[PDB]
DNA sequence: TCATGTACGGTTAATAACCGTACATTT
DNA sequence: AAATGTACGGTTATTAACCGTACATGA
């Protein structure tokens, strides 16, 4: 526990956080860290998980099993890289 | 003398006056990449100059991802990608995409990776990736484009 | 409507890293991401607590009604 | 000289040697009613003797309840009911049930209450309450019996 | 906060509670009180709420709209009460 | 296995009353109701954390794979 | 100028975890 | 005798919530 987060907030946000933490039988820091980190995991999981419908899934499977050859513009970009 | 390197621990780049045209990608640079808000989920690479203090004129972020049927298969997703106005229209945007696939190709040699996903916010970005050979998906996934690893294999093998 | 109040959290390296990068993914400062996550969780807890309090008081009416020496 | 009274704050009753035949209702007396594990949800009434320290020879617990269609209507539920062996087979068990209906009758005059529910663990309990006029419910509610307030109204006005 | 609860428990139960509290970023007392009171509210609401099926609901409605007259034995029980 | 360890909780009158009376409804001593509720909630948190840790490490291999100077 | 996001460290009042203690059953 | 459920109070080491401080940016 060697890190830290400093915040400025309105009286309204501070007040409702203080009272929801008291209702939850939690310190302010526990309530805020739990709210932010649980919400972080939601953002992160939406960022890595590509839920594909069956048509999009089929297009990916077609690209995997029958891969196209790179076009002229794309090969030209890789030569400047090299 | 521009070079592509990975944004490491330090981030000791001159980003003063950086401007890609879209402020969302500018603020993401000054408020996330510059604070090392990366390393665990987001991995950043940088197009840097050869000055005595290297200037940053482009960057992209990569993240491990997976695509599912709703089976589950792993992939890599290109998040943000920005090019400074000073060096726009010179092909550096496509060279960064070529460097992305190179890292995907290098990553695919050690772990299973079936391809590269990208989300096209607007229709210019969609045209940009469609032009490079990306395959656009449909309906709910209509703002995602995909390029398979085997096509990336052909691109650097042949080159 | 000034941000005249303050809060500092001391946390682990993993807690701050997942918060930092989730704010980066959302393209929000650490302040927005954390304070918005907490307030909207706070409003949910208070609204639920307000319903439960009035529900429990409603049950206490039946309790007093069957309370006869 | 037995009397029916409410289990108040003190609980200063002689419950030594109490036994009702079912240890579950016995342990509930020694480990809950005697600790005042009631007042907010459970309300207890007691069949007590006229000794210098009143002995407990019976009790029941009441709780506010509601029944729903799955609309919502409030009711009263009789939980546990125990009669010590010393005074069994003399009608005190049904007199307690009649006392239960009386407080339900009194409660219905101040708040809306449509009837009295009871859960019959086994079928002997079902036969006990069916004999007093309780209506048994079906399927998922097959161990619930119900007696309406209007029938209770009849019982006490008539007598 | 003037009340208390004292517990005896095995090393196994105590250890897994200590480690689940640490994972949850909670004290032992917060984790235990929250676990017990949340399960209490579940027990209490299941105890007062009678979810009736359509046949049982109809039997209750029939008893309410067409109330039976109390039988002789129930009438006899209210006589000794009075 | 003996009950050789201890725990004491200081709590409100409302938390203690709802715990006492729910234990009364369940016909369990305060010790059974409290320790059983906490210990199976603890096992759920331990199980979920173990799956989350192994999932997160799985994601870290892909992260290291795309980590190239 | 002022509001703001990010950042570091000290002070103090509050208390979580513990331990001893006690008593009445139950084995 | 030993285990156990319930019950009360003191001790101590930990820390949450403030507060001062700092700097750089944008209104």
């Amino acid at each position: 526990k060697k890190q830290r987060i400093d915040l400025r907030l309105t009286d309204d946000d501070k007040s409702i956080i203080e009272e929801a933490a008291a209702i939850s039988n939690q310190t302010i820091t526990q309530f805020v860290v739990a709210s932010a980190s649980e919400r972080a995991a939601e953002v992160i999981e939406q960022h890595r998980r590509m839920v594909l419908n069956e048509q999009s899934w089929s297009l990916v499977m077609e690209a995997i099993t029958q891969p196209p050859a790179p076009n002229d513009r794309l090969k030209r970009a890789a030569k400047r890289l090299q | 003398q521009l070079t592509i390197e990975m944004i490491a621990d330090a981030f000791s780049y001159d980003i003063t006056g950086f401007d890609c045209g879209e402020e969302a990608l500018n603020t993401f640079l000054k408020e996330h990449l510059k604070r090392q808000h990366d390393g665990q989920i987001l991995r950043g690479y940088a197009l840097v100059s050869g000055d005595t203090v290297p200037r940053l004129l482009g960057y992209y972020t990569l993240s491990g991802s997976c695509f599912e049927r709703g089976q589950n298969a792993p992939s890599v997703t290109l998040g943000r990608l920005a090019i400074d106005k000073s060096v726009q229209g010179q092909g550096w945007g496509e060279m960064l995409v070529a460097h992305v696939m190179r890292v995907v190709w290098g990553a695919s040699k050690a772990v299973g990776i079936y391809g590269l996903f990208v989300e096209a916010l607007n229709e210019k970005a969609k045209a940009f990736y469609l032009r490079l050979g990306f395959i656009q998906l449909v309906d709910e996934n209509s703002n995602l484009l995909f390029y398979p690893t085997k096509s990336i294999e052909q691109l650097f093998t042949d080159d």
